[PDB]
């Protein structure tokens, strides 16, 4: 869930 | 060490060392042989 | 494939011993080993001697041997040019030329240490290039152009504010210098630089939050100046463009002092051409 | 007086501790974004 | 003063073995200027080529300020050092300038 | 001016140059 | 819902040009692309094209005028002619003759036009594609510092011919005369931040640029997919970073710095260009007031002359 | 269709419009005419 | 191809480079002849060391 | 689909009217012709 | 969902009135207006 | 979830009166009001 | 195969020529050891 | 665990006392107020 | 481990640290007491407030 | 677990002694307080 | 294969003798030992 | 492991730390007394404090 | 295929060239021969 | 594994040709020794 | 296991070849034998 850009996507 | 390339590596640069500062060398040397010297003033 | 990692499997998957210099030449690197998040190494114990050493120089010209408190009214100056290239512990210039040395050992040991780091995680040697680039801008100014000169004295004064009043006066020593081939195309590869920064920045920031394809911005790229560059020639390019706009300016000033004395002088060859002298008549002659 | 005037500190020393302090609170973030847990490739399997 | 060498103004002055035919103004020095530019004599001096700070001029008074100067620093084959300082033009911290204020008046 | 050692000096700043060089002729080499 | 191939293959004047693209060799093995065209061209490029030809018309028919329309002498004078703005005894006015100022007049408004068509260009061909408008803002922050040196400072000054004449060498000159004129340009503290960003940018494109190449091996410039999930190549940089300064940063949070760094440099220029004629005439004086001048009372001047 | 008229119809407008300016400065600039003198 | 080249300079030369190697070293002697030649010539005509 | 768009007119007019205004004020009044703002 | 975070608040608030407490203690300490540290 | 942790508290008051005492003895310093340190 | 081509040699040579002419032409006429074009 | 460990104050301890006492060393020094290393 | 500790400073030390922290307040009590004296003796030789 | 490594401790002390009798030695040279390598 | 190519020998060998030519003439017009374009 | 390290110092000492250890401090002391017998001997040639 | 040979023969050939327009022409300009002489 | 021999050997070696180097230097540029002089 | 005699045979040719490099360099510029131009 956790993205490197700092967004959580599903 | 062992290989032909790395004693050709080596003595490749050896002689582009030598090679410049002896062309450097040669260069000033016969300048400073047939340039003439500066007059002096007045 | 891909999963959550916290960064400390990273970090101690990758730490390896010994692969530096200092291992392939004794043998074995006496300093091996990490303090905190930094790598110390043989190099890193000598660019730190160097930088401690320097600071400490430093200050003690500044406050003590001048009387000042004041960081930006100090004037860390080298010996006068009558002194030649000799140094000597009972005369002004003294402690500037102990920091100047010390700085070169601290420069030079940075190099060298991020070579051991780049032989530690088997990368390429494209970060030492592009910081020798401006170590050897350093060299240039303060070691060979003042021994091709002939002193000391001609090495610019370390003070945070004074340093500059060498530029203007070496600058209007020999003016123009805006008339410096070199110069120009130095200062061209500076603006160039900072425009290619601007652009990339733009681009990846343009792309990152967004449900789209990696072709969008190659379709921008091309729509607005007809060619696109790709993924590893923007990053090449900025290295290259980086690199050199230093590189060209080590020239402009190492031939100021030697084989040139003025820059509006140097071009007076150009309107002495055969194909172009003798043909106009008033104020459009020669 | 030994004191600068007020457009000293106003134009010269405010911007520089104004840059001092930004730097380092940016690069205090930028290393606290970077050094968190997210999607990785494992190490082990990718090399 | 007595530190310049105290020399005179003689024949051989302003004529180099030459009578007539004199050029003040050669081909050989108009490198980088308008080949018919000519020294600003009928100003007063000093302050004829004063630019620092002053809002009733501009870049046309510092062009024509900066074609002067280069014609001085040609004739005394030097830099423009040799009568400043550059960090502050208008400072009279060099001999030389106050020797060319003189000379400005006696041309 | 010694000339002598002004030609050296200009030597070093021009071997400057070889690293940045040598990467443009491997990028070359590497990429047919 | 957007059709790439028909955003780069249409017709018309919202269309493009220069289709069937071409290829150049020495391109794709240096930068790895060797594909050239298609180019859109709309109304927004149409505009920008004219206007930008109009005002380069203007300056090259001047430079005939003053050679002679004498070729031989034109290319001999070409890199040391200009066209000026009007002398300092006209005000803002435009009653100025042809060929004493009113050339310089026709083409700067002209120039005007097309920068400003040329952001609405950037504006509109990033928002028909799926991206963001960070360029279009990048390039109003480089066009601050251009209406600076072009319109606003002449019109706080008073006169035209603070302004830049159109010409190769006429920039340096321009440069060289702001920086006499007002005091020394040395000691503008906005001078000194501008100085502080572009050489940071420099270090910072320098760095990147280098440390990307270095891990490319396993595929770190994909920027956009390594901002999904990082690899082995951006692991490799990081370490690298962490263990020669002690912090590091992302494959995403770089570019940030990397914008912003560009950025601050034409709006500190633009700042301190403004404030050097209009609130400090003199930058030495100023700096001596306070307090970051030294004092210099026996200088080595034997360095200083041949 | 090879001719397009929206193209046809931008381009004249605009070489107009610049004619037009172009001719605008020059007069004013030539000091024949009286209009906007002093 | 390592033919007509000598065992120890096989890993450095193919037998084209061994052609124009031999090339190359025929220019430079002859080379070095003509320049001697043209010293001796020179001398004669204005000596440089007196 | 529709050869021309209204909303692209009206943003070109509007841009043109605005530049005009400008210039033209700007040229009326720097001219010396006309006593406005004099001290 | 809050428009706003309270931490944002109070950090900025103690950064603003540490700012202005500095610019204003060194602008009249300059002034000559008052005595204070007067040689 | 706290709006402030302790540690970051303690840091920035540190560093905060660190910085305020050397700042405050250079100013008092360099002003020439009191007999210390003069020669 | 063909180590070069007809048409890169054919362009190669027209460029040469046009190049040469002209600069012939014009340290001729810069010369002045012609009467041809004068006053 | 802890929020504060005892390495980083020893570390930023024995840091800070080194540059203070080579600082107040150079300060008392360059004052000129102690006979203590002079010609 | 966390034994030698006092049981109010257990969530703060350990065994090493305990005794590190030790060593390290005794070495400051003794260079306060050197600085001290050694401010004693300067103001005996030239003090520095007048 | 201990908070320091031997080894690094004796590196550290090591590098500061030395570089605090370089420094001491050099100051001491140029002041010209002793009479100790005088030409 | 081959250590150099016929094409780029070429191209060599025919700028290198153009770029000798020019030289030539143009240091021997500019020494003023022949007649040549005079007048 | 630590065996011949004194039971106080277990958690901190390894056995070859300690022997280096003792190494360390007796060169400390030696270096001492050599440092104040220098500053006497330069204290009566010149004195620095005056 | 290798690249020192083609590289020393390349630097070689550069270097010859170079010196010897050097020395022609330091000789050409010190008149100690009388070689092209108005 | 810790204070290996070959290590303190290195290190024992290098500074001593460093001091070496720097002492001979400092005392070459003293002037205080007739070694070296014209 | 990673030492070798070489390993010391190399070092010091290595070091043996700079040192006399750099008393070389000291010993002819300086004030006696004076670049050996005498
Ligand atoms: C007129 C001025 C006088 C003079 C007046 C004074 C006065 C007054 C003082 C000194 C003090 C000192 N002087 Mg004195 N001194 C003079 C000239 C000299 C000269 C010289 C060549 O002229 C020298 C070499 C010295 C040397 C010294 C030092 C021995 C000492 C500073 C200790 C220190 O660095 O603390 C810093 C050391 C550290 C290791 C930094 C750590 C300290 C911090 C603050 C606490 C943390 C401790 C740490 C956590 C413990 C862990 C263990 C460590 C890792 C080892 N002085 C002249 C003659 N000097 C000071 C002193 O006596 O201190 C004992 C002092 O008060
Ligand atoms: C640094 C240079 C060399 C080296 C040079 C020497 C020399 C020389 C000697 C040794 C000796 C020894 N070395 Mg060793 N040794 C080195 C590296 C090592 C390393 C290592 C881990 O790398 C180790 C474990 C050792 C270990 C040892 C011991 C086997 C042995 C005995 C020490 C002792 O008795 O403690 C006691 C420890 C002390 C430190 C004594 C204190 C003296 C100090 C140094 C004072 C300064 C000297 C001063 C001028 C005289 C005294 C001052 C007065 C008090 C006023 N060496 C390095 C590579 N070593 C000694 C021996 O007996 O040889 C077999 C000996 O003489
Ligand atoms: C004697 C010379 C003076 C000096 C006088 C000045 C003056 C005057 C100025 C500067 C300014 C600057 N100086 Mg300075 N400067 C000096 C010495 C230095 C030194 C040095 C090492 O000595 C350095 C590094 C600098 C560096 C700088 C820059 C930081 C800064 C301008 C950068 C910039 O953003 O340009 C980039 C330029 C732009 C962004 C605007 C132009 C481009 C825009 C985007 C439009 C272009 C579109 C175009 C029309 C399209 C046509 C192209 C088609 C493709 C064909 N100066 C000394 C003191 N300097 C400028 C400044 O910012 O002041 C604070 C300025 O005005
Ligand atoms: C006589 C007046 C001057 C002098 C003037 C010159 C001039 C002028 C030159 C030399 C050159 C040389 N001189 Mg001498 N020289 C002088 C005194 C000396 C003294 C001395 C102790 O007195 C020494 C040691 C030398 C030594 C040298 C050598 C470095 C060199 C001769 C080697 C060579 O070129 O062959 C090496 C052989 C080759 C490199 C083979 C390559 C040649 C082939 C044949 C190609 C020739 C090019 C040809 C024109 C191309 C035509 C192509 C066809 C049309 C297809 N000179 C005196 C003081 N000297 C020459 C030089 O530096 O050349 C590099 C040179 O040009
Ligand atoms: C006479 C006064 C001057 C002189 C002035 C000129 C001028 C001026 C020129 C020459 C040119 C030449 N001169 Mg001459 N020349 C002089 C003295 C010399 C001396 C000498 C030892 O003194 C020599 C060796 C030469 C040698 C030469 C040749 C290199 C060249 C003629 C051959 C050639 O290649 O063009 C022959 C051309 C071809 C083989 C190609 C055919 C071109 C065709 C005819 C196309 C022409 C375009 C046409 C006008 C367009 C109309 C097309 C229609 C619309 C269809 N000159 C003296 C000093 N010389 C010319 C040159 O350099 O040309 C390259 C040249 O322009
Ligand atoms: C006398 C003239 C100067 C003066 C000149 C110097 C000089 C010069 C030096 C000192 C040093 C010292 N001075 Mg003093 N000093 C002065 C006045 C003072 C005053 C004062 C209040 O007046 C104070 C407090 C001090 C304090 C000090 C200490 C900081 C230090 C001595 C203690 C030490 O570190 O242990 C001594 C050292 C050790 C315990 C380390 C162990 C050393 C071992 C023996 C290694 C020696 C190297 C050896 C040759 C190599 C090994 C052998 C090989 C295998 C062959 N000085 C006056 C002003 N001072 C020294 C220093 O800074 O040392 C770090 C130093 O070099
Ligand atoms: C003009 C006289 C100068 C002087 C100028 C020089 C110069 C120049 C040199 C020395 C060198 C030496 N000098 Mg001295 N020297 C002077 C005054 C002194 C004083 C003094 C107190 O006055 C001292 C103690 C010394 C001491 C020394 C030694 C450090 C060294 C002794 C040579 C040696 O060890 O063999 C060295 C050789 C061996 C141990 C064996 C080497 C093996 C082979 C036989 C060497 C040939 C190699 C050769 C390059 C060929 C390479 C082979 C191929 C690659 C295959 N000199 C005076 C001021 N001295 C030399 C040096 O630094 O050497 C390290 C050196 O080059
Ligand atoms: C002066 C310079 C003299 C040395 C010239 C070396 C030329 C060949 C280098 C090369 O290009 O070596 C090729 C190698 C490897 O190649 P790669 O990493 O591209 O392979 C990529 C495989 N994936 O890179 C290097 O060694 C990098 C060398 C780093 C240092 C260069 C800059 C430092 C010297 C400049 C001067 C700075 C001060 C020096 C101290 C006084
Ligand atoms: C610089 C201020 C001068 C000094 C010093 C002397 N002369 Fe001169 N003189 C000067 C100029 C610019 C000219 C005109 C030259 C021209 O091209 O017309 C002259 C001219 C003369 C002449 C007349 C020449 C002629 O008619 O052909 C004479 C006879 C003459 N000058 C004499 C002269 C003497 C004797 C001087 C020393 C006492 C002397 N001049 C000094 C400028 C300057
Ligand atoms: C001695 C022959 C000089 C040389 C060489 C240069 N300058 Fe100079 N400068 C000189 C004088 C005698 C004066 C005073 C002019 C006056 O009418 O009073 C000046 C003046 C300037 C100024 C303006 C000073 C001011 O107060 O604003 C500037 C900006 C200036 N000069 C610049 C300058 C430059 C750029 C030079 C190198 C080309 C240069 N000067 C050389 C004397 C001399
Ligand atoms: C390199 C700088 C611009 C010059 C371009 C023309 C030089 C020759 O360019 C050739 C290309 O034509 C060829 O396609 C590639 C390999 O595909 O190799 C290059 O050397
Ligand atoms: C709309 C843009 C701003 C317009 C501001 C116009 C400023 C006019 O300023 C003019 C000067 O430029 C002119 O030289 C004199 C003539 O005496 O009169 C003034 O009013
Ligand atoms: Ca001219
Ligand atoms: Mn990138």
């Amino acid at each position: 869930a956790a993205a490197p850009a700092g967004a959580a996507a599903a | 060490t062992n290989t032909v390339r790395g004693r050709f590596y080596i003595v490749a640069g050896i002689i582009s060392v030598v090679m410049a500062v002896a062309s450097i060398a040669i260069f000033w040397w016969i300048f400073y042989t047939i340039t003439p010297a500066p007059a002096p003033p007045l | 494939s891909a999963e959550v990692i916290p960064f400390s499997i990273i970090e101690e998957f990758y730490k390896r011993p010994g692969k530096t210099l200092a291992a392939r030449f004794f043998g074995v690197d006496p300093f091996d080993f990490w303090i905190g998040r930094f790598y110390v190494g043989l190099f890193g114990a000598i660019s730190i001697i160097g930088i401690i050493l320097g600071v400490a120089f430093y200050l003690y010209e500044g406050v003590v041997n001048e009387g000042t408190l004041n960081i930006l009214a100090m004037r860390i100056e080298p010996p006068p040019v009558s002194q030649g290239l000799n140094v000597d512990p009972a005369q002004p210039g003294f402690f500037w030329f102990l920091t100047m040395v010390a700085a070169t050992i601290a420069f030079v040991g940075w190099l060298l240490r991020q070579i051991d780091i780049s032989l530690k995680l088997d990368m390429g040697m494209e970060v030492p290039i592009a910081f020798g680039a401006v170590v050897s801008s350093w060299i240039t100014l303060q070691w060979l152009r003042p021994i091709a000169m002939g002193a000391w004295g001609h090495g610019f004064p370390l003070g945070i504010t004074h340093h500059l009043d060498w530029v203007s006066n070496i600058g209007y020593q020999y003016y123009n210098f805006f008339y410096n081939p070199f110069h120009a195309i130095g200062i061209t590869l500076l603006f160039a630089s900072t425009l290619f920064l601007h652009m990339h920045g733009s681009a990846v920031l343009s792309e990152a939050k967004r449900n789209i394809s990696d072709q969008n911005i190659h379709v921008f790229w091309r729509n607005i100046l007809g060619y696109s560059i790709g993924e590893i020639g923007i990053h090449r390019v900025a290295f290259w463009t980086g690199a050199a706009s230093v590189l060209f300016s080590n020239l402009c000033i190492f031939l100021s002092g030697t084989f040139v004395k003025d820059w509006n002088a140097f071009w007076g060859f150009w309107d002495k051409m055969p194909i172009w002298n003798g043909v106009g008549q008033g104020a459009l002659v020669a | 007086s030994p004191w600068p005037v007020w457009s000293g500190y106003a134009l010269c020393f405010v911007p520089l501790a104004a840059v001092i302090l930004g730097f380092i609170i940016a690069a205090r973030f930028t290393d606290k974004q970077a050094t968190s847990a997210y999607l990785r490739l494992d190490p082990a399997k990718a090399n | 003063p007595a530190s310049v060498g105290g020399y005179q103004i003689t024949c051989a002055t302003c004529h180099n073995g030459k009578a007539a035919g004199l050029e003040p103004y050669p081909i050989e020095i108009m490198n980088t200027l308008p080949n018919d530019w000519r020294l600003p004599l009928e100003l007063d001096y000093p302050g004829g080529l004063v630019v620092t700070g002053r809002k009733d001029v501009s870049n046309h008074e510092v062009e024509q300020n900066q074609f002067a100067m280069y014609h001085m620093n040609v004739s005394m084959g030097q830099g423009c050092t040799f009568c400043h300082n550059a960090r502050y033009f208008p400072s009279y911290e060099i001999a030389q300038k106050n020797h060319s204020i003189i000379m400005l008046q006696m041309t | 001016m010694n000339w002598i050692v002004a030609t050296f000096m200009l030597m070093f700043v021009l071997v400057a140059f070889l690293p940045l060089v040598v990467s443009l002729a491997y990028t070359w080499v590497t990429n047919p | 819902p957007i059709d790439l191939h028909d955003e780069e293959y249409r017709d018309g004047l919202e269309g493009t040009i220069a289709k069937p693209p071409g290829h150049v060799g020495w391109m794709q093995r240096l930068l790895g692309e060797g594909q050239v065209g298609p180019i859109y061209v709309g109304l927004w490029g149409v505009i920008s094209f004219i206007t930008f030809f109009a005002s380069a018309f203007i300056i090259l028919v001047d430079y005939g005028r003053q050679v002679g329309w004498n070729p031989i002498i034109y290319l001999r004078e070409f890199w040391n002619l200009a066209v000026y703005p009007p002398p300092t005894e006209y005000g803002l006015s435009w009653n100025v003759p042809w060929d004493k100022g009113g050339a310089w007049l026709a083409a700067t408004f002209f120039l005007h036009i097309s920068v400003l068509t040329w952001w609405a260009r950037l504006y509109t061909r990033a928002k028909a594609t799926g991206v963001g408008t960070q360029l279009a803002w990048g390039f109003a922050s480089a066009l601050s510092l251009y209406f600076v040196i072009y319109l606003f400072h002449p019109l706080a000054l008073g006169n035209w011919s603070a302004a830049p004449g159109h010409g190769f060498r006429a920039i340096l000159d321009w440069t060289n005369y702001v920086s006499i004129h007002w005091g020394n340009f040395y000691y503008n503290p906005f001078h000194m931040l501008s100085i502080f960003f572009l050489l940071g940018s420099t270090l910072l494109l320098a760095m990147h640029g280098a440390t990307i190449v270095a891990t490319s091996k396993w595929k770190s410039e994909m920027e956009f997919t390594e901002m999904m999930a990082e690899g082995p190549g951006t692991q490799r940089a990081q370490l690298f970073w962490r263990w020669v300064m002690g912090w590091n940063a992302n494959s995403y949070n770089i570019h940030i710095w990397a914008w912003w760094f560009a950025a601050f440099t034409a709006i500190t220029g633009a700042i301190g260009l403004f404030l050097s004629g209009t609130l400090v005439p003199d930058w030495y004086a100023w700096g001596e007031t306070a307090k970051i001048v030294a004092p210099w009372p026996n200088p080595d001047w034997a360095q200083y002359v041949f | 269709r090879p001719f397009e008229f929206r193209t046809s119809v931008v381009v004249s407008t605009l070489l107009g419009l610049v004619m037009a300016l172009l001719i605008h400065f020059v007069v004013l600039s030539s000091g024949a005419f009286n209009w906007l003198r002093a | 191809q390592n033919d007509l080249v000598p065992d120890q300079w096989k890993p450095l030369f193919n037998n084209a480079e061994w052609l124009v190697h031999d090339i190359v070293v025929k220019t430079i002697y002859g080379g070095l002849i003509i320049a001697v030649i043209a010293h001796v010539l020179c001398w004669a005509w204005t000596p440089w060391i007196r």
